[PDB]
This record gives C-alpha cells, structure tokens and sequence, in this order.
C-alpha cells in the first residue's frame, strides 16, 4: 500500500513515486535517490541500520510537502524513506517532485532533501567489522 | 503515559518502550528529571522530546495518557 | 539492448538508467524526466511526434556526458530520448546522474537538459485536431 | 553522396533521403546552391548541415561518398 509520504522497510520501488506526481500539466519530474555508500571510512561499511519514529516521520515528510507547496505552488511531492538494514547502494531515501517547468522541480527537490536531514525523526547506525555507531547531526 | 526510545538511547536502555502510570499531568522538565533519575546512564545524551508526535519544550505539559518520545539528533536522508 | 546514451522508440523504462549510474561510491542519483504536457495551447494537444537523426543524436548525448565529466568529475551520466508518437504524460527524455554527493548530481543533471535543448538533433511536432506544427528553437 | 532530411524539410520534400552521385568533392555552399535550385520550396528554411554526423560550415568540403544531413532548428528535450 503506497502513501504520498511514507516509511517503508522493503526495498524502495521507484516508479510509483514518479507516477504519483505525474499529471497532464506536469512537464518535469525530478527524482532524487540517496544511496548507501561504501568507503566513507577506512574500515569497510558492512551495511547500515535505519530506524524511524514512523508516525512522526511521516507527519514531518508531509510537512515538507506542505512547505514545498507554499514555496513552489504547482509542484507535487512524494517522499519515502526506508528503514531496517540497508545494503551498499540500496536506496535509503527517494524524493519525487513534479512541476509544469523544470526549474521548480529541481529547486523543490533539493530543498526537500535538506529539510529531511534537518527535521525528520530518522536515524542511521553504521555497522562495520567489530563495531557500530549511531550517526548524529 | 507511554514512553518511546530510539537509536542510541534505545540501545543503552535495552528497551524500545515503557509505560509509566500517571495520576496527573507532568511537566516536560519533570519528565526529564524522572528519566535521568531512573537512567543516569543517559543523563549526558542529547535529545528533543515529542509528545503525541509533536516536538515540545521543557515548559510544556504531558497528560497522563500521552505518548512521549525521546528524539536524538536526527541522521536521516 | 540498453546503451548509456541512446534514442529509443518504445516507452522509456526508467529503472535501468539509475542502475547504470549506480556504484558503491555514489550516494546520490538525480533522475530528470521530461513529459508531454497538455494544455499549453488553447487547442488541445492530441499527441507529439518526435524525430531524431539518431546516430548524430546519440553522439551529441555522449558529448554532453563528456562535458559533464569534465565539469563535475566523479559523476556518471546516462541519457535517453524517445522518438515516434508520444502521448500526454509520456516520458520524452530521461537524464540520470550519479555522484558521491548530491549537489553535483543536481547541477550536472540540470546542465544536461539545457545542452540537449541546445545541440542535439531531435525535433518535435505537435499534433492537434485539424493541424500540426514542427516546433523550433 | 547520401542526403538525409528531417522534420519540416522532410515533410516539404516528401522524402527522407536521396542519393546524388558525385564524381568529385563539393563545397557545402555548392551543396546548398544545388539543393535550393532543385527545391526552391525550401529556399527560405533555416538549417545547419552535418557531414558524417558532424556539424560543418559552408566553406567545408563534402566527399563523393559522404552522408549529408539537413538539421533544422532543434526542439528536443
């Protein structure tokens, strides 16, 4: 069951978020995916564990949608973040923004990812060979 | 009152939730005083508090049947 | 058969372009899709017909890839444009850019769409009730 | 020499390609003179010329076995 703003545990299925945002007035869709990287530290990252306070996280993703609507009217936004264990190159987050014209779709999308990092109650833990650490910010 | 724990605090307390029966409203400051008394091992941890899925301040009130969550510094995205 | 830079006639299958650009060093993918809009004129748009000088168009898309590599090293780019008849909301163009960090992926992607409009030999014809017109620029 | 037509020019000429046998190299200007002589109905149309899939100028040369394409103002993306 897909919602406009949601937290999922299964791998993100990307096409449905673009499809949600599309209609006959929209000429541009920008879809950002954030992926788990390897080699950000000296010790290899085995995988990440994400957690969320899901109902508050979904309410804060919708808030960002509402902020976007206020700043770039005409856009449509859909956002998902995945939780649980994520492997290297798994999509952790996806943001889809549609717009009649491209510039607002790019701007709104980049705004969204910034806000997610600021306000949404989601946390990552990095796991490596004989260790793990919750990340902050 | 239901108390929800996340991320490092969850790991430290080895529990994701607990119930604290309340007879009356409690200040957020009072809630933190109680929490740090019970669990001195988190008393230097940084977090915000949410009540019924909204961020609150230390001067706000918690009602007996509220859900209260400790929100450490976020790291999504 | 998918190429990094290609012209297709079948509907664009989006997931393969993101997948082409992903590897363990990339933490961001930006995928732009350009879609056929309705109601840009008073008379309803029935559909569009696109044409391309395909081998030159594919060479010019690769050129843009090379330009991107020169300006934003670390990015990986894949681009497809569709030709033939396109219906309302069909994807006409897709650009996928991966990067270790998001900012270059957004910048490079927006650069790509600008260049496609500038240099790539592809043309659209708008078709409406009792008329049609090749578009310029 | 193979000549390729696209978009409105294609529509006007009602043909997508043609062969013009050449015994010797031709200037791009000469090619355009010939084209406009044959097809006065395109003589006010704007286009670039590509030879073997590269944009050329009017002072360039076309070899007998080259592919030459008329590229009207582009409208992709």
């Amino acid at each position: 069951h897909m919602k406009q703003f949601e937290i999922v545990i299964e791998p993100i299925q990307t096409e449905q978020y673009r499809e949600f945002t599309i209609n006959e007035y929209q000429g541009a869709v920008v879809v950002f995916t954030g992926h788990v990287r390897e080699w950000t530290k000296g010790v290899k990252t085995e995988y990440l564990e994400y957690e969320a306070y899901i109902p508050m996280a979904e309410k804060k993703l919708a808030q960002i949608g509402d902020e976007i609507n206020e700043k770039w009217p005409g856009t449509i936004t859909s956002i998902v973040h995945r939780i649980g264990p994520l492997q290297i190159s798994d999509i952790a987050v996806l943001i889809a923004v549609s717009s009649p014209h491209r510039k607002d779709a790019y701007r709104a999308n980049e705004y969204a990812i910034e806000r997610i990092k600021e306000i949404v109650p989601i946390w990552k833990k990095e796991i490596w060979e004989d260790g793990s650490k919750w990340q902050g910010h | 009152m239901k108390v929800l724990y996340f991320a490092e605090i969850k790991d430290i307390l080895q529990k994701a939730q607990e119930d604290i029966v309340l007879e009356q409203a409690l200040t957020v400051q009072q809630f933190e005083d109680l929490l740090f008394e019970r669990y001195p091992q988190i008393n230097n941890k940084k977090f915000q508090v949410a009540v019924n899925e909204e961020f609150v301040q230390k001067s706000d009130f918690i009602q007996p049947n509220d859900t209260v969550a400790l929100i450490p510094p976020v790291s999504g995205g």
